[PDB]
């Protein structure tokens, strides 16, 4: 029932929804939003959440 | 303002020009739903929505309802 | 696949497309009848077309398999009241429901390919005189899809 | 019309939320669980959304 956060804006800048999805191996952390996981990972920070690498960030469409 | 029920069953609320061509409301489309417009097939009156017409040509009101579906070919 | 189908009677039951209806004859949860309504402004105007649904046990990662029971015009769909369309076979994807498969067999009816027909009899009348094509098409309407 | 969309279980199998995140390029289609999205790139078909080929499955998470 933690699907609930995906209702929630954007961790950080809570302006816009979370659709960034930051990928790391084949698992990912969806709790921000597309721009700030993009400004994540260019600025070298790790997972917000796991604190692993970044490999990918996606812009994720629910459906 | 239209609405557009999605492949998936939800609606989806868009600002449209009266004049506004199908091509371009496709594209909005893709920016609210990621589906590619050559993917996109609207639907009206049970009819389809040729993409070189426009809202005006097919006579669509203020709160009409559009219905996307995938885009086929019958053979 | 039952609980799939379910969801989608349940969402028909409430608020269905706006010519189609469909839902289990009898018993059978995955054998279902719909009705298209022939759109406006067409040769099918007014006639109500019938179809049976089988929805295959690993549903929906294989297509229902859909076919007209009414008698219909056209060049895509036989005699038989089968139907030649993309989205049964090769172009199926597991996000399409019932509804939204009813709503593409309403838009092939007023878009129809006669360049690869499933009745090359019919497609020969829809490229020459449409007048023609669209007469008979009136008239197998009011004889059949009454 | 989010909030109907993001709790709902996965649409193919109707039994399990929607973790299973299709990826293709630098999007991705959040539908199915991670088993039913799974299955789908086994078999090589194509994202049931947009059509576009599967990239791969991330199990995604939202806390
Ligand atoms: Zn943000
Ligand atoms: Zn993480
Ligand atoms: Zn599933
Ligand atoms: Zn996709």
């Amino acid at each position: 029932e933690d699907c609930q956060n995906l209702l929630k804006p954007c961790s950080l800048c809570e302006k816009r929804p979370r659709d960034g999805n930051i990928i790391h191996g084949r698992t990912g952390h969806l709790v921000t939003c597309f721009h700030c996981a993009r400004r994540l990972k260019k600025a070298g920070a790790s997972c917000p959440i796991c604190k692993k690498e970044i490999q990918l960030v996606i812009k994720v469409f629910i459906a | 303002q239209i609405f557009v029920k999605t492949l998936t069953g939800k609606t989806i609320t868009l600002e449209v020009e009266p004049s506004d061509t199908i091509e371009n409301v496709k594209a909005k489309i893709q920016d609210k739903e990621g589906i590619p417009p050559d993917q996109q097939r609207l639907i009206f009156a049970g009819k389809q929505l040729e993409d070189g017409r426009t809202l005006s040509d097919y006579n669509i009101q203020k709160e009409s309802t559009l219905h996307l579906v995938l885009r086929l070919r019958g053979g | 696949a039952l609980k799939r189908i379910h969801k989608e009677l349940n969402d028909l039951a409430r608020d269905p497309p706006a010519q189609c209806r469909a839902g289990p004859v009898g018993d059978d949860m995955f054998h279902w009848q719909a009705t298209i309504m022939g759109p406006n402004d067409s040769p099918y105007q007014g006639g109500v077309f019938f179809l049976t649904i089988h929805f295959p046990t690993d549903y929906p990662f294989k297509p229902p398999k859909v076919a007209f029971t009414t008698r219909i015009y056209h060049p895509n769909i036989n005699s038989n009241g089968s139907i030649k369309l993309d989205i049964l076979r090769s172009q199926w994807s597991p996000a399409l429901t019932i509804s939204k498969v009813l709503l593409s067999i309403c838009s092939l009816l007023c878009d129809p390919n006669p360049d690869d027909p499933l009745v090359p009899e019919i497609a020969r009348i829809y490229k020459t005189d449409r007048e023609k094509y669209n007469r008979i098409a009136r008239e197998w309407t009011q004889k059949y899809a009454m | 019309s989010l909030p109907l969309n993001a709790i709902e279980p996965c649409v193919i199998c109707q039994g399990r939320p929607k973790n299973g995140c299709i990826v293709h390029g630098k999007t991705g289609h959040l539908m199915a669980c991670f088993t039913c999205a799974k299955k789908l790139k086994k078999r090589n078909k194509p994202c049931p959304v947009c059509r576009q080929p599967i990239q791969m499955i991330v199990l995604t998470y939202f806390p």
